[PDB]
């Protein structure tokens, strides 16, 4: 009755300690495909509509241990296609349970670290199922890994011909328009989504984002003039990355004659105050001693951003 | 004629780094070098498609190899040139391909660091690793690699930093 999570931690604890031992990573698909029967083929029956291991007990989260097994031994293409026809069996069909929220994240995070590892195409069909199985009222962690979900897919969704990118041209920042996020990690979920927004060039932004979820991000950013403190060590860098969004708006609105902002001078208002606070982000004390990374936030990530302050003064000037 | 205008001083910038016997001539070389990024600041970029975009990046990467050749013994001048090179890619509105090529430039030394496990030698390559160490500081000054943090980013190069560990 008192061995719920500690005894369940011993699986990856055994897995990572042997991962931290010795040579090449063919063990990433050796013991895993052996152990792949223990959950996924243990959930293979699908008694309608309930899998055999998944929808009986809550301890069907060894996929996170399989994600930990995906995180165990990193070379070079092994466990993913070894779980490929297993996930096309299990995780393709046993993911649209439409609530799933007990490790619905780690279900996707299994595919995320799969897509993080290597490959191009087998997960690129699986993102259509994530394009299929989506939600706008997901859980706060289910929205959180969803921001990571297209993020790990974005590298092959910007591989050469972008391969999945216009599949979510309606499943764009519309999904970031699932607003009213939770506490600062869910605020940082948008910051990772801002970090996810670096690719995908700016032809048709008005149907996809219209900088309107970015205005909702600017709504967070207009708050962010004084919304955070000492997680501002995250959040002002997230504001410094929000300064890239105006530079991204500089590469979109001041690209060819859009200006992109109708009811957003109110939004660019405190953004201009945040542009006033852009170079004034690390200007409380400003001593000449720096341990490893202190003053470079509003100096070097303000070198481009004071330009981006003038490029917040480019589509609509200062 | 922009590349021909870029051809005018870059070989002269390749010339002033030849004699590494300065007595404030590297100061007279950095005053050409640090102004050259300021000459690269207002113009000589933001231009035609990926051939000419790589062509402005070619003599950039050629002078970055000359900056990589600047291993002994003007260290911080190359570090001044490190963010100066990063200022171009910051002002590129582009060069995420070149950032992946900078990630490949990180991967150029990474497998070389992985080859430095069984065999580290040729102290210039130890010095060019120190030139790449300020490029890691330039990657620290880049921080648009965290704009590629969605793509399973420089944790790879942190493993190279673990290989530098």
């Amino acid at each position: 009755s008192a061995p719920g999570s500690k005894r369940r931690s011993e699986p990856p604890a055994p897995r990572p300690g042997p991962p931290p031992g010795t040579g090449h990573p063919p063990s990433k698909r050796a013991r895993g495909f052996s152990a792949a029967a223990a959950p996924d083929p243990d959930d293979p029956f699908g008694a309608h509509g309930d899998f055999t291991a998944d929808d009986l007990e809550e301890l069907d989260t060894l996929a996170s241990q399989a994600l930990s097994q995906c995180p165990a031994a990193a070379r070079d293409v092994s466990s993913d296609h070894k779980v490929h026809r297993l996930l096309d069996g299990m995780s393709k069909n046993p993911s649209g349970k439409n609530r799933e929220t007990v490790p619905i994240k780690d279900n996707f995070e299994l595919e995320v670290l799969q897509a993080q590892y290597k490959e191009l195409k087998e997960k690129m069909k699986v993102m259509e199922e994530e394009v299929l199985i989506k939600n706008g009222e997901i859980k706060i962690l289910r929205d959180s890994l969803h921001q990571t979900e297209s993020v790990l897919e974005e590298q092959r969704r910007s591989h050469f011909l972008l391969e999945q990118e216009k599949t979510q041209a309606l499943s764009d920042k519309e999904k970031e328009f699932s607003k009213k996020l939770q506490s600062l990690q869910s605020e940082l979920q948008f910051k990772d989504a801002e970090m996810n927004e670096l690719r995908t060039k700016l032809q048709t932004s008005e149907r996809a984002n219209k900088l309107a979820a970015p205005s909702v991000s600017h709504v967070s950013p207009r708050k962010n003039p004084s919304v955070v403190i000492k997680p501002e060590a995250c959040s002002p860098q997230f504001g410094k990355t929000s300064f890239p969004t105006k530079e991204s708006f500089s590469a979109n609105m001041s690209l060819p004659h859009p200006c992109q902002t109708e009811s957003g001078y109110k939004p660019l208002v405190g953004r201009e105050d945040s542009k006033p606070h852009s170079l004034r982000g690390d200007s409380i004390k400003q001593e000449e001693a720096q341990k490893s990374f202190v003053d470079s936030w509003r100096q070097r990530s303000n070198t481009q951003g004071s330009i981006l302050i003038n490029l917040l003064l480019k589509q609509p000037l200062i | 004629g922009e590349h021909g205008l870029e051809l005018a001083s870059m070989i002269p910038a390749l010339r002033e780094l030849g004699s590494a016997t300065p007595e404030e001539y590297n100061t007279v070389v950095q005053k050409p070098r640090q102004i050259l990024c300021q000459f690269i600041d207002r113009i000589l970029t933001d231009v035609n498609v990926v051939a000419v975009e790589l062509v402005k990046k070619t003599d950039s990467q050629p002078t970055s190899v000359m900056l990589l050749d600047f291993i002994q013994h003007i260290m911080k001048s190359s570090p001044l040139m490190f963010v100066n090179v990063s200022g171009s890619h910051e002002a590129k509105g582009s060069c995420i391909e070149f950032s992946n090529w900078i990630i490949t430039r990180l991967l150029r030394i990474a497998a070389t660091p992985s080859c430095h496990l069984l065999h580290k030698k040729i102290c210039e390559v130890i010095c060019s690793l120190l030139f790449l160490f300020k490029s890691k500081s330039p990657a620290i000054f880049g921080v648009l690699t965290k704009e590629l943090l969605q793509l399973f980013e420089d944790l790879v190069y942190l493993h190279r930093r673990n290989v530098m560990g």
